[PDB]
């Protein structure tokens, strides 16, 4: 009854193909021409048997295909990830209805050496066939089925060395640095962003994490647009259990809320010693202290800055109070001081 | 065996488990509209946050005696019987597997009592294992009849061991702490596995409870070592249609898990 009102449903298609055919050896189609006289065989001679309809399972392939229309899965990463799951499921269903009909109803010629194998036990068999394991508990012993071992172990590989290695690669690799930096009950931290390079961040970790200062746990996080170096990703390993690292910059407000700048108690601005043109540097490093009092007024900020001259831009901005405890480090002034 | 009893005994697994989903889903919704306090600041160090002795005392009490609970596992996972009865008055091991977690149990309670999400830490993995394992210590209580039960599940403490290691100052280094967390989900994986192997094997299908094969947890452990490498000898295999579909769920899910972060990370 699921039949008749399918194989005039293939009828549709055939009736109005846009190829008349191309359309003889589509997937969908070539599996009904197997199946759709199997319905007129229990019809004239009242026996069935277990027949090709397990090849039914090759419709599992459009399954991804209604979670579509359903909306489930609205990305387009997940939909590629759901393809390849259901030709891995509808291939490893349909290899074990082989395996059943080329096992039980045995060779042509003798028929006498069959082997009764179940359904539960051959999708069991082809598990552990492509897991490359092979218990052996369990074995073809028809010569025709041996022979689709053969093949299919050799067509598999093939197919599955010629996509999964290029495409299942690509989904695994991510990036290493990101996410929302963890909170903790009582916790303090400072945020450093600006010029983030290995001999200007060591320096300043000598001293705020020193051996002798008297014990006060204020954790440091670094916000940089590139990731860190070799060099540079060594002296975060040394310093794990109070310094963390994250890619991001200061003028996303994204990133701001990543590092949590209201829970810090100040932000640090570092400024690129070796800089071509020491101006457009200092507008860089104020414009960054703009974004961070935008985002939150009662921030403390303290920031280098290259030249004198700049210290006046910094009095422009309305939130910057030196009394609350905003300072400015002007390298030039203190140096040549 | 006169008839199946672990099935209450899962059953009454299953009532504590299924008691969170009703006791908190039911209670904690309904003051929006219109201590637990204190102890929870005092919880958060003297289980998570601990730095001296707040959290790291009460911390070595719950893995040492869980591996020791692992350890007197061992005695009757070698037993040859699946559910055995005995007398629980004076035995060898009877007595300090249930003593053990007389005060692992009321553990819990500090755990559940003061919980920073009441409804996400239903399903924590530390949380869940215990679930599966609290009702089985008062099912050797009513009835006098003890079997091997999910006990193998106190395996997955072993993640924690590393841990520990960082507050001993055993591996100061990040690199080797990074190193030294994969290899313990590995073992733990693959002994809680070995468990689920030897209870799905020697216990029999539910259904006809006859097609039962006598296997040892160190063969079971021997059984996915090779498994694991793909080696697969075929000298030891299972015999149990549940059995044999975890092997087909567990390579599967395995498999994916072993390519999931493995070339990205151990490469
Ligand atoms: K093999
Ligand atoms: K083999």
């Amino acid at each position: 009854a699921f039949n008749i009102f399918f194989m005039v449903y293939f009828f549709i298609r055939f009736i109005a193909a846009s190829d008349k055919l191309w359309f003889m050896l589509e997937m969908y189609s070539f599996v009904d021409y197997f199946t759709i006289p199997p319905s007129f065989v229990s019809i004239y001679l009242d026996r069935t048997w277990i027949g090709l309809r397990f090849l039914r399972a090759l419709r599992l392939m459009t399954v991804p295909d209604i979670l579509q229309y359903l909306n489930v899965l609205k990305t387009s990463s997940s939909i590629r990830l759901a393809q390849l799951v259901s030709i891995f499921i509808s291939v490893w269903l349909t290899a074990a209805g082989i395996i059943h009909l080329l096992e039980n109803s045995g060779d042509p010629l003798d028929f006498d050496n069959a082997h009764r194998l179940s359904y539960w036990t051959c999708v069991y068999f082809l598990i552990v066939t492509m897991s490359t394991v092979g218990y052996g508990d369990v074995y073809c012993e028809t010569v025709l089925g041996r022979t689709f071992l053969v093949f299919f172990l050799l067509v598999g590989l093939a197919i599955f060395a010629s996509c999964i290695p290029e495409i299942i690669d690509l989904i695994g690799t991510r990036a290493k640095y990101g996410g929302t930096l963890k909170n903790e009950k009582g916790r303090r931290h400072i945020v450093v962003c600006g010029h983030i390079t290995y001999e200007s961040v060591s320096h300043f970790l000598k001293d705020f994490l020193h051996e002798d200062r008297e014990d006060v746990d204020v954790e440091v996080v670094f916000l940089h647009r590139k990731p860190p170096d070799l060099e540079l990703e060594g002296l975060f390993k040394r310093h794990f259990t109070t310094v963390e690292f994250f890619q991001g910059t200061i003028m996303n407000p994204i990133d701001l809320q990543r590092v949590k700048v209201h829970e810090a108690d100040a932000c640090l601005v570092l400024a690129n010693k070796y800089c071509q043109d020491p101006d457009a540097e200092d507008a860089a490093n104020i414009m960054r202290v703009i974004s961070i009092k935008n985002y939150s007024d009662d921030i403390r900020v303290i920031i280098q800055l290259m030249q004198y001259h700049n210290k006046a831009y910094l009095l422009n901005i309305p939130s910057w109070d030196w009394k609350q405890g905003d300072d400015v480090i002007c390298l030039a002034e203190l140096k040549l001081g | 065996l006169k008839v199946r009893k672990y099935w209450c005994f899962l059953l009454s697994s299953i009532f504590t488990f299924l008691a969170g989903l009703l006791v908190v889903l039911l209670w904690r919704a309904f003051a929006f509209v219109c201590t637990f306090m204190t102890e929870a600041k005092d919880w958060a160090g003297e289980l998570i946050s601990g730095q001296t002795t707040t959290g790291r005392i009460l911390v070595v009490l719950v893995f040492i005696l869980s591996i020791a609970s692992l350890i007197i596992y061992f005695v009757d996972a070698s037993s040859e019987e699946v559910e055995r009865c005995q007398k629980w008055s004076n035995n060898i091991t009877q007595q300090i597997d249930l003593a053990f977690n007389i005060f692992f149990m009321v553990y819990f309670f500090i755990r559940f009592i003061a919980a920073s999400d009441k409804l996400w830490f239903m399903l924590e993995m530390y949380s869940f294992v215990d679930y599966f394992t609290i009702p089985p210590s008062f099912v050797s209580i009513y009835l006098d009849r003890t079997w091997i039960g999910l006990r193998f599940l106190r395996a997955l403490r072993l993640m924690t061991v590393p841990d520990i290691l960082q507050y001993l100052n055993v591996l100061k280094t990040s690199s080797s702490i990074r190193l030294a967390q994969l290899v313990s989900i590995f073992i733990s994986v693959w002994l809680t596995a070995a468990g689920i192997i030897h209870l799905l094997e020697n216990s029999g299908d539910p259904l006809d409870f006859d097609n039962a094969h006598r296997l040892s947890y160190w063969t079971c452990v021997y059984f996915l070592i090779v498994t694991m490498s793909t080696v697969g000898y075929g000298d030891v295999y299972c015999e149990t249609v549940l059995g044999r579909t975890f092997l087909v769920f567990f390579l599967l899910v395995g498999l994916a898990i072993f390519a999931s972060c493995i070339p990205e990370i151990i490469d």
